């Protein structure tokens, strides 16, 4: 944004003549199309301390971001050190930034056939060091689209959580998001399940946890987020998943969970639109 | 089809940018791009204008 | 229906958040603004307008996607954005940004080799609205760096561009007579000489007062006698307009001067030249009056 | 660039200005024809008017 | 403080597009078509 | 190897002369069943048979015997999948192997899995 | 600049505003100059009330500013002489 560098580039433009003629995901992963989620809403991440007094104070937890492959339901967590998740300034771009550099190394050090043809992005309110650092990367194009995936609850596993909490550096831990969705269903449906998972998680964590592992029968392996079971298991494990979503949807709504319709449930799940020193 | 080719055989567009003054125009993309009665006392002479933005 | 309240109560009672997500979302209606709504933007121009100094944060985003647009391949999305530029030059000036007004005219000015006639004319009318609201001695480019630049441009045949680049050069003739030598003054009227036959009389009438203006500025002698060659040497739907503009230059410039020229003029045998004589004392008997 | 094979013209000129100017002077020359053929038959007949 | 750089000293602009706004050969204008009065560079050395 | 085949094969006039270009970039005999493949893609590819490919083909068959064994085999395979492909490409892969057998590049011991 | 047809109403001027488009805009309303505009145009009846509200009452554009009479037409005060909206026939 120098001023003088856009009249030069305008002038150039203006030389040249040449203008700007140029000014869903949850269901495209089994569509030919690669889509790893990265997002960085969950980057920084921090925990909740109390102290003897009633200051609460900041404790700076490990940040993970997520990039979610819905084709096979891999969830990269890429986790950051406990000292750099706080304290260096601008954590809206240098930490963004940081976090950006750290996905570009990992898709180098991945093939181009492990990484995505896209990146089913959040929305735009840390996007700038992202797009500015994805250079790298540009095998994926990061947007915001209709359908998106609740990678605030990507962490909410318990595996991955421990993973998360208990590293003093860059793990960078990768896992299943739906380890057992996708050994009993399709891509699309898999990454249906895994954003049921999520979404539950997000709305109501007792529910989903009731809904997912409604025994001890249902435990997961150490690189598992989704409870592991059977075909008819993991279906009325994701089928009592989106009733608890839909319940809680309608709770907040002020709405019925049987509300909605058959294809309006399925992008529900899916995520579209229906201490101290 | 030829010129489809004919493009990939000049080892990409990108290479084919890298050649001209593409990056000194800092737009994000080349997709965008797109381009273009009365009396005289000569009317026969030679247009230097498109000859110099082709330059 | 958002414009018409502004209009009504005012944006005092907006907070600051909500005047960035309004500006957010006429921004995005801009962006979205597929027909000839020229509604919208008049509403932008109230809501902006009431926003007054509160805006100047608002400034360089806003700005800048203007100018984003002024890219575009399509020319109704760049004519729009100068027709912006010319709506807002007044709010723009309001807080007096005068780096970032000078910004934009040194933008324009590279902008002003356009060569559609729509967006040339939204150009030239965000120009006089520019040089309405900066103050003299503050624009970049300065008048001697302007003025050359729109002596060719005055040779264009499209009537919108003829009709903003005339009422430009009234402006600046009005204005700044400081900066421009007499020769190009006088050669600003030889084309406006060839500009008189335009079809728009309010073309005319704003032509007729540069050349008063240029009177006012240069001095009538030289203007006189270009203009007595050329009223009998026009002889056809014209000249009507010479005559009225040779009663405004003997007007705004004390008569006594111009009737001995006149009266010389009347003893020409060119029949014509008498009418013209005869049509410029009318007009310009019912201009002084008293 | 064919220098010595550009078609005519010479810095300094002005140019071709509007048809107005030549119809008056294409005016002009049959007005100088007419005098030409009258004082050619020395016709006393013609007289111009004092309005012309 | 020694600064001296060789220039080009050879302005292509139209005198006659300059010093009056038009040129006869127009778009066959072999110099560049500019009004402008600014100091060149061998110039701005001398001063 | 498709992208420099089919830029080698456009660029040539003459099958002549793509046979000479490919002798001097030296592909390795590992995928000479490959350069098969993209010599009769590229002529599936045509709407009208043109003798350049099954001369190109010829000459490879009598050059050196690996890229007729080749052609073989790819012939033995192609008759295997014959349904695969549609009428033009049927007629130009007949067209292959006709001038394979009229011009002799290719025996008739292998016409034996028809 | 004038018509000899197309009277416009010669009838006395009342509340009723004159307004003028801007294909004619400056101009007087009677002899069409343009120096010292001085009284106000009032066009009598129904050519402000009604259908042709906010209209020319000139040749017939979108009628944006208030119509003058000039102070040469106000020196032998031909203000009062009643309506200036035209009326075809
Ligand atoms: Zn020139
Ligand atoms: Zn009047
Ligand atoms: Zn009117
Ligand atoms: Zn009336």
């Amino acid at each position: 944004a120098n001023p003088a560098l856009y009249v030069l580039r305008e002038r150039i433009r203006k030389g040249l003549q040449l203008y700007s003629s140029e000014p869903q995901n949850y269901g495209e992963l089994f569509s030919n199309q690669i889509i790893w989620f990265v997002d960085d809403t969950n980057v920084y991440r921090v925990t909740i301390h109390k102290t003897f007094e009633g200051n609460l104070t900041t404790k700076p937890i490990n940040g993970a971001i997520f990039i979610f492959n819905p084709r096979t339901g891999q969830l990269f967590l890429k986790i950051i050190h406990t000292s750099v998740w706080a304290g260096q300034k601008r954590l809206g771009q240098l930490a963004k930034w940081k976090t950006a550099e750290e996905v570009a190394a990992l898709i180098r050090s991945l093939p181009v056939e492990e990484q995505p043809k896209q990146i089913i992005v959040t929305r735009k309110g840390m996007l700038d060091p992202l797009e500015v650092h994805l250079l790298d990367f540009p095998n994926i194009v990061i947007k915001g689209s209709e359908l998106q995936l609740p990678f605030q609850a990507c962490l909410k596993v318990e595996k991955f959580g421990d993973l998360i909490l208990k590293a003093t550096e860059p793990q960078m831990v990768l896992f299943n998001l739906y380890d057992d969705w996708l050994k009993t269903i399709s891509s699309y449906t898999a990454f249906s399940r895994l954003i049921l998972i999520l979404r539950a998680l997000h709305v109501n964590n007792d529910r989903a946890k009731v809904i997912l592992k409604p025994d001890k029968t249902t435990i997961t392996e150490p690189h598992h987020i989704w409870p592991t079971l059977t075909d008819e298991e993991w279906i009325k494990v994701e089928v009592q998943l989106k009733d608890l979503i839909l319940a809680d949807y309608g709770k907040k709504n002020n709405v019925n969970v049987a509300s909605l319709t058959q294809s309006e449930i399925r992008d529900i799940i899916l995520g579209m639109e229906i201490f101290s020193s | 089809n030829y010129r489809t080719d004919m493009i990939q055989a000049l080892g990409g567009v990108e290479g084919i940018l890298e050649h001209t003054l593409f990056k000194g125009t800092y737009f994000p993309t080349w997709e965008g791009l797109f381009w273009e009665k009365l009396t005289n006392a000569q009317r026969s002479g030679l247009n230097q204008i498109p000859n110099r933005r082709f330059t | 229906t958002i414009e018409k309240i502004m209009g009504n109560l005012g944006a005092a009672d907006i907070d600051h958040k909500l005047e960035e997500q309004l500006i957010d979302g006429i921004l995005y209606a801009f962006q979205e603004q597929t027909t000839e709504d020229s509604v919208m933007l008049n509403g932008f121009g109230t809501v902006v307008n009431a926003l007054g100094k509160r805006v100047k944060p608002y400034l360089p985003q806003i700005c800048g996607t203007v100018l984003w647009r002024l890219n575009n391949k399509s020319a109704k999305v760049r004519q729009q954005a100068a027709d912006l530029i010319s709506r807002t030059a007044v709010v723009m000036k309001t807080c007096q940004e005068e780096k970032l007004m000078g910004h934009l005219g040194v933008v324009l000015y590279e902008y002003l080799g356009e060569e559609y006639p729509e967006v040339l004319g939204s150009i030239l009318g965000a120009l006089k609205a520019i040089v309405n609201v900066i103050g003299m001695h503050k624009m970049t480019p300065p008048i001697k760096d302007l003025l050359p630049r729109l002596t060719p441009i005055l040779k264009n045949r499209h009537e919108k561009v003829q009709e903003n680049c005339i009422d430009l050069v009234g402006r600046i003739a009005d204005r700044g007579a400081e900066y421009v030598s007499a020769r190009e003054w006088m050669r600003i009227c030889f084309e406006l000489l060839e500009l008189l036959k335009a079809h728009k009389k309010a073309i005319r009438r704003a032509t007729v007062n540069t050349f008063g203006y240029i009177a006012k500025a240069i001095g009538p002698h030289d203007v006189l006698a270009t203009l007595l060659n050329n009223l009998k040497v026009q002889e056809r739907q014209n000249r009507v307009c010479t005559t009225v503009a040779i009663a405004i230059v003997a007007e705004t410039c004390s008569p006594f001067t111009v009737l001995p020229a006149l009266m010389n003029e009347y003893r020409v045998p060119e029949l014509n030249v008498q009418n013209g004589v005869l049509k410029s004392l009318s007009f310009l008997f019912e201009y002084i009056g008293e | 660039m064919d220098f010595q094979h550009r078609p005519g013209g010479k810095t300094g000129s002005g140019g071709v200005a509007s048809s107005s100017e030549s119809n008056r002077d294409r005016r002009e020359r049959l007005r100088q024809l007419a005098l030409e053929t009258i004082d050619i038959n020395k016709d006393p007949y013609f007289m111009k008017n004092h309005l012309g | 403080l020694r600064a001296t750089v060789r220039w080009d000293y050879q302005p292509d602009i139209c005198k006659d597009y300059k010093e009056t706004g038009f040129c006869g050969f127009g778009d066959s204008c072999k110099f560049l078509h500019d009004r402008s009065d600014y100091k060149h560079g061998w110039q701005i050395e001398r001063e | 190897f498709r992208r420099t085949i089919y830029l080698a094969i456009q660029s040539s006039l003459d099958f002549e002369e793509c046979a000479h270009k490919l002798l001097k970039m030296e592909f390795p005999e590992s995928q000479t069943k490959e350069l098969c493949n993209m010599i009769l893609d590229c002529c599936a590819q045509q709407r009208t048979y043109e003798k350049f490919f099954g001369l190109l083909a010829g000459r490879f068959c009598m050059l050196k015997k690996e890229y007729m064994e080749s052609f073989e085999g790819i012939f033995k395979e192609q008759y295997d999948t014959i349904h695969r492909l549609e009428t033009n490409k049927l007629r130009n892969v007949a067209k292959m192997f006709a001038h394979l057998l009229y011009t002799d590049s290719l025996p008739w011991s292998v016409l034996e899995c028809i | 600049k004038h018509h000899p047809d197309l009277i416009f109403c010669r009838k006395q001027a009342g509340v009723a505003i004159g307004r003028l488009c801007e294909k004619c805009d400056g101009k007087c309303v009677i002899c069409d100059s343009y120096v010292r505009p001085c009284t106000l145009v009032r066009i009598c009846d129904e050519c402000n009330y009604g259908s042709y509200q906010g209209r020319c009452v000139i040749c017939g554009g979108p009628g944006v500013s208030d119509a003058y009479y000039c102070k040469e037409c106000t020196i032998q005060e031909k203000d009062r002489d009643g309506c200036p909206k035209i009326v075809n026939l």
